[PDB]
């Protein structure tokens, strides 16, 4: 199947409060691999998967150099952006960038993401085609034309389709175990009158990696979109995913009721009926 | 300034066994700004030895956070989840429902 | 691994 590597990088001005807080993420797929806090004690890039724990030492320096390096960048665009929009000195803001890239289950480039968020804002990103920036406003403008100016989109395409691409096989092979699986859900149902001529259905996948699943409630094989109550996928914590959907049906219709769960770790999509 | 409201999931790791350890996951997302204050009640009483996720966002820039602690479930206790953001005008309580 | 940053807004 398809893969990501994906960074995500927070800054956050605190005024009086002491240097920005910069937090670094990094992912494949849904499994984290590694974390930067500006007010961790380690002041190092850290591992957060056992199999990036093998990297040796030129990792680990060479990837505290770049995260420190990225604080720093944020560090001045936090100060750049407030003077950007004639914000005064004395309120906290927030500098929010992804990027990463895909590949398809040939292991070849599929995407490339670069975008940069101000105060919780689409600010700038880098399109499709990994040459031209989108800008949001006029400010982002002025940024657009600096890293036109500076050829940032060559630098970061070439970036996104090879050294990106590249570490991102790597990492798949060395966290083979754990990144190339597919753990498939457990599913069950439950029941509970919720009133006396209706009851509430609901339908649970839990251990199931990727977070990527489709659970959908039928009546009588007709899908039932706006009457489902559907819960945001979770993590369990251990590097699993939870979900559940719930109908509300009435007292004795529920064998015309079919819960469908999808899911990359399952031969078939599972049909489950009260 | 953009703020979005946190959802609130307070859940098990594994199925609910009293007197078997399990894990108390308070996840909290969808929020802006990242400044959020989360507790692990106990019977009303927040829990000391919480820990929390990096913390990471999703494509429309929104926040996610796990708080979790190790713990034992019984019959008698009740767990819930205290919430505060600036999006909240009362810090939001959400009680773990072991029946669902 | 990181791109190698280079450019402020």
């Amino acid at each position: 199947g398809s893969h990501s590597m994906r960074y995500f990088f927070t800054s956050v001005s605190r005024p009086g409060r002491g240097e920005p807080r910069f937090i670094a993420v990094g992912y494949v797929d849904d499994t984290q691999f590694v974390r930067f806090d500006s007010d961790a004690a380690s002041q190092r890039m850290e591992p957060r998967a056992p199999w990036i724990e093998q990297e040796g030492p030129e990792y680990w320096d060479g990837e505290t150099r770049k995260v420190k390096a990225h604080s720093q960048t944020h560090r001045v665009d936090l100060g750049t952006l407030r003077g950007y929009y004639n914000q005064s000195e004395a309120g906290s803001h927030t500098v929010q960038r992804m990027y990463g890239c895909d590949v398809g289950s040939d292991w070849r480039f599929l995407r490339g993401y670069h975008q940069y968020a101000y105060d919780g804002k689409d600010y700038i990103a880098l399109k499709e085609d990994l040459r031209s920036w989108t800008a949001a406003d006029m400010a982002a403008q002025t940024t657009k034309h600096k890293w036109e100016a500076a050829h940032v989109a060559e630098q970061l395409r070439a970036y996104l389709e090879g050294t990106c691409v590249e570490w991102l096989r790597r990492y798949l092979e060395n966290g083979k175990e754990t990144l190339q699986r597919t753990d498939a859900p457990k599913t069950h149902m439950t029941h509970h009158a919720v009133s006396d001529h209706e009851a509430t259905l609901r339908c649970w996948a839990l251990s199931f990696y990727p977070a990527e699943i489709t659970l959908t409630w039928q009546r009588d094989g007709e899908d039932q979109t706006q009457d489902t109550e559907l819960v945001e996928t979770r993590p369990a914590g251990d590097g699993t995913f939870q979900k559940w959907a719930a109908v509300v049906v009435p007292s004795g219709q529920e064998q015309r009721y079919t819960c469908h769960v999808q899911h990359e770790g399952l031969p078939k999509p599972l049909t489950l009926r009260w | 300034m953009i703020q979005r409201t946190p959802k609130i999931q307070v859940y098990s790791r594994h199925p609910a066994e009293n007197g078997k350890s399990n894990f108390l996951n308070c996840y909290v997302s969808g929020f802006h700004p990242s400044d959020i204050e989360v507790d692990l009640l106990k019977n009303g009483e927040r829990i000391e030895k919480v820990e929390h996720s990096d913390l990471s966002f999703s494509k429309d820039w929104s926040f996610y956070l796990l708080y979790y602690t190790e713990f034992t479930p019984t019959e008698k206790d009740e767990y819930a989840c205290r919430v505060n953001h600036v999006t909240l005008s009362q810090p939001k309580i959400v009680k773990w429902d072991r029946d669902m | 691994a990181l791109w190698e940053i280079q450019q402020v807004v």
